[PDB]
């Protein structure tokens, strides 16, 4: 019998680290966030005269 | 008033000298390991 | 164009064997050249 003709849509899809955003981020992977002490990452700023 | 009807009274005056002791959130406790992002990987980067 | 990592960035534990035979004669051996590195690149230093 006659044939029928299927067109499906083709999309890009997104990955993060790919798009040019993530040179303002440091990405890192990390499996436990919940081990975390609340408010609380310090970091010690030495500035030299 | 409800510090001593409290049970474990000398247990309790001294538990709660904390708040007066504690001026940052790690001190009593001890250091063990380090979580680097990499081998050195920077002197700027966060370390656990 | 630009280049960049794969995946994202794992953590690496460092600080199991601490060895403690540290000796006398290897800490001024990495002494010495700890030191160098200060007149010889101020920015690079292991």
């Amino acid at each position: 019998e006659a044939l029928l003709g299927v067109y499906t849509n083709v999309v890009e899809f997104v990955k993060f680290l790919e798009t040019a955003l993530a040179a303002a981020c440091v990405n890192t992977e990390f499996k436990d966030l919940r081990r975390m002490i609340d408010g609380k990452i310090q970091f010690k700023i030495s500035m030299p005269t | 008033a409800t510090l001593e009807q409290r049970p474990f009274p000398y247990l309790a005056t001294e538990a709660n000298l904390l708040t007066q002791i504690k001026e940052s959130a790690a001190d009593g406790l001890f250091k063990s390991f380090q979580l680097l992002l990499g081998k050195d990987a920077r002197e700027g980067s966060v370390r656990f | 164009a630009m280049s960049g990592p794969a995946a994202y960035a794992s953590y690496v534990v460092r600080g199991a064997n601490l060895v403690t035979a540290v000796s006398y004669g290897r800490a001024m051996r990495n002494f010495e050249q700890f030191m160098a590195r200060i007149v010889d690149h101020p920015n690079a230093l292991p």
